[PDB]
């Protein structure tokens, strides 16, 4: 699915919002976010992430009748 | 055939030649009905192929 | 071609091992086969609209409930879906499959009938003459259905039919000689019986407008065992005794020629432009050289080698053909080179191949 | 079931006039032609005189010109012999069209039966009156110059 992508976003525990930008490694076009407040050993951040995929619900009989459903 | 068009009037009815139709119930052998607008007053019909297994289709 | 998956459904399951040599064929050449009884109420050929068997054979004379989705208009649109359907009944035929035969155009008949035959008889008979043995002198004669080779007396019992003279696409495959009447056996006649002369087809094919084969054959023990190890020796005084019966070369062309294996034809890419150019220009003038190219493969073993393409005929149309000129094969590409007439207008280059045994192919631009 | 045989006799076709008639046995054809017809045959069982009905007893024409075949069937009345009675006006259909020579065969036939026999009584002359091939080649004629 990683074509049919049209959207990323995430957010942070409450009302906030992050930024992330596309990276590559050395491949599923990873993404990073770059944290508000970095993590020291022992912490935990609860983060939100939230993604739409478009054109992914396939109709499978493909030909319907003007009185069938989908 | 069955569509009501008037208040007082029988259902297979025709406002512009106030008449009944003749044959109320028939069907198409060589046509599909491709279309009809909202209010019946352009219809388009898909004419139909041969028949596959060469049947006769009159 | 087609796809390998069919579906064979059976009267009982003993036609596995009665019909061992046939079936054992169809296996060797790689179609996968499933065998299903013709009363499952499991059995479906469609599911979502996806025919999930590709082809379909019918072994089950005497049936009148074929199962969950498999009905006679569901082997109808099977067969327009393009599907190849082979079906064998003798003497027990059954309301579904006479109905299934009448929606093809190939009349079938009562139930007690039986192709009777008092001159052509084997002494192997021993009943009231009907163990018919055809020849091979009356017979389709092309290479493509029927095969390649001499064969020999050819012998089946079974029920006759007739085919519907309206058909243009129905063939006859293996007519009975003039001397058989297809009546109730062991009762007097009384009416004209059911294709009293030659026209007693016993074996017949349906080649479907979109390139659907199907055999509709009488006489299922015709693809027995029994019949493919017999020798053959006409009940008339001394005739030949042949020591192979011919049937086994007969059946596996018939089941070549029914699964697209044998003749198969598929259309390429045409192009048509000026003579001195290389791109079709929109709007040819009157009087100028034109010149048209189409490539055509044929399947042999799957290898889809050019056609020999003997008499391919190009029509030049508006609407009756101005113009009709033979395809001079060079370099594979069938290319003719000629001018267009004084008359204007739109107008279809059309190349028609309609072969006995062949894939009918039809091409217009 | 037990064994029969099967014998013609009298025989005696005659052409019918709007009606001379000739007689032959059962090894050879007639000589002479005969244009219309209604040849009676005495079918009765070999080795001891009896009336049988073959379960066969069709009549075949077959045209040497165009290669069909057009076959009859004769049905017997309380008269212990049988009619073929040519309309030679009707039966239209039947014959869509008349061919000079018709070669009349008499295919008889039966389970029971020991032998069928099949032979040309008399040659008749009745008078009562592509889809997939390359097609013929056009070309175009075109206009002549001024
Ligand atoms: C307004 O609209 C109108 C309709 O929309 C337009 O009219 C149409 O115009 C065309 C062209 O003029 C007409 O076509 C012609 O009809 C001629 C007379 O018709 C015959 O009808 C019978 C045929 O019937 C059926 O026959 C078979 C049966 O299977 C079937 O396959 C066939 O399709 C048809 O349905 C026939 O029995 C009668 O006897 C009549 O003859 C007819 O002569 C024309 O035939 C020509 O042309 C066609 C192609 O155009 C060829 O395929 C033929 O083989 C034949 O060819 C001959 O003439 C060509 C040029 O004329 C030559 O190139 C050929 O070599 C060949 O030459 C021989 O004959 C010449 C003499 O004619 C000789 O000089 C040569 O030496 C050769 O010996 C054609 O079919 C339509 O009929 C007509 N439609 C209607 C409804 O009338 C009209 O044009 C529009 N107006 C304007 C201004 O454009």
């Amino acid at each position: 699915l990683e074509a049919r992508l049209a959207h990323l976003g995430v957010q942070v525990k409450g009302e906030d919002e992050e930024e992330n930008n596309l990276e590559v490694r050395e491949s599923g076009r990873f993404f990073t976010v770059k944290l508000p407040v970095a993590l020291d050993p022992g912490a935990k951040i609860s983060v939100i992430v939230e993604t739409v995929y478009t054109h992914v619900l396939h109709p499978y009989p493909t030909q319907i009748t003007q009185s069938e459903k989908q | 055939g069955q569509v009501y068009t008037e208040a007082k009037r029988p259902p297979g009815f025709d406002r512009v030649r106030n008449a009944e139709i003749g044959n109320k119930d028939f069907e198409l052998d060589v046509l599909e009905e491709a279309y009809t607008t909202e209010h019946w007053l352009v219809r388009i019909y898909k004419v139909k192929d041969l028949d596959n297994r060469g049947l006769s289709r009159t | 071609a087609s796809g390998p998956r069919t579906l064979v459904l059976l009267d009982n399951l003993n036609v596995r091992e009665t019909h061992s040599l046939f079936f054992r064929s169809l296996k060797d050449r790689g179609f996968e086969l499933t065998f299903k009884t013709a009363d499952d109420p499991s059995l479906s050929l469609i599911k979502y609209g996806e025919f999930l068997y590709d082809n379909l054979i019918i072994f089950s004379p005497s049936v009148e409930d074929f199962g969950g989705n498999i009905n006679v208009e569901t082997i109808s649109a099977f067969i327009d879906g393009g599907g190849s359907v082979l079906v064998a009944a003798s003497s027990d035929i059954g309301d579904p499959l006479r109905e299934l035969g009448s929606e093809c155009g190939i009349e079938f008949d009562e139930e007690k009938t039986a192709v009777i035959d008092h001159h052509n008889y084997d002494i192997s008979d021993l009943g009231q003459h009907t163990l018919i043995v055809a020849d091979t002198e009356n017979l389709l004669k092309a290479p493509t259905i029927v095969g390649k080779s001499s064969l020999n007396p050819i012998l089946f019992r079974g029920v006759g039919m007739v085919a519907d003279p309206d058909n243009p696409l129905v063939l006859d495959i293996l007519t009975g000689s003039s001397t058989s009447y297809s009546f109730f056996p062991d009762k007097p006649i009384t009416q004209y019986p059911h294709a009293v002369g030659k026209n007693t087809l016993l074996i017949a094919g349906l080649q479907a407008r979109n390139n659907a084969r199907v055999i509709f054959s009488g006489s299922l023990d015709f693809f027995s065992d029994s019949f493919f190890n017999s020798a053959v020796q006409k009940a008339a005084p001394g005739s030949q005794r042949y020591s192979q019966t011919g049937n086994y070369e007969l059946a596996v062309a018939l089941s070549r020629w029914v699964f697209k294996e044998e003749g198969v034809l598929r259309v390429g890419p045409v192009s048509h432009h000026r003579v001195g150019e290389t791109a079709p220009p929109n709007a040819y003038t009157v009087t100028d050289l034109v010149e048209y190219s189409i490539v055509i493969q044929q399947l042999s073993n799957g290898k889809w080698v050019p056609f020999d393409g003997d008499d391919i005929q190009l029509e030049f149309v508006r609407i009756d053909p101005f113009v009709r000129t033979f395809l001079k094969k060079k370099g594979g590409k069938y290319s003719v080179q000629f001018k267009l007439p004084d008359v204007y207008g739109v107008f279809q280059f059309k190349v028609d191949y309609n072969r006995l045994g062949y894939t009918h192919l039809y091409s217009s631009t | 079931k037990i064994s029969t045989e099967v014998g013609i006799t009298n025989v005696d076709l005659s052409t019918v006039d709007k009606p001379k008639t000739t007689r032959v046995t059962y090894p050879a054809k007639a000589k002479g032609t005969f244009i219309a017809f209604a040849l009676f045959f005495q079918l009765v069982d070999v080795n001891t005189g009896a009336e049988l009905t073959p379960h066969q007893t069709f009549v075949r024409l077959h045209n040497q010109k165009t290669g069909q075949e057009v076959v009859f069937v004769a049905e017997p009345d309380n008269k212990n012999v049988y009619k073929f009675e040519l309309d030679t006006s009707e039966r239209k259909i039947e014959f869509d069209s008349a061919s000079g020579t018709y070669t009349l065969y008499l295919i008889i036939g039966d389970a029971t039966l020991k032998n069928p026999i099949l032979w040309n009584v008399a040659d008749v002359v009745i008078k009562f009156p592509n889809l997939f091939t390359p097609k013929q080649e056009i070309q175009h004629l075109f206009r002549e110059p001024e």
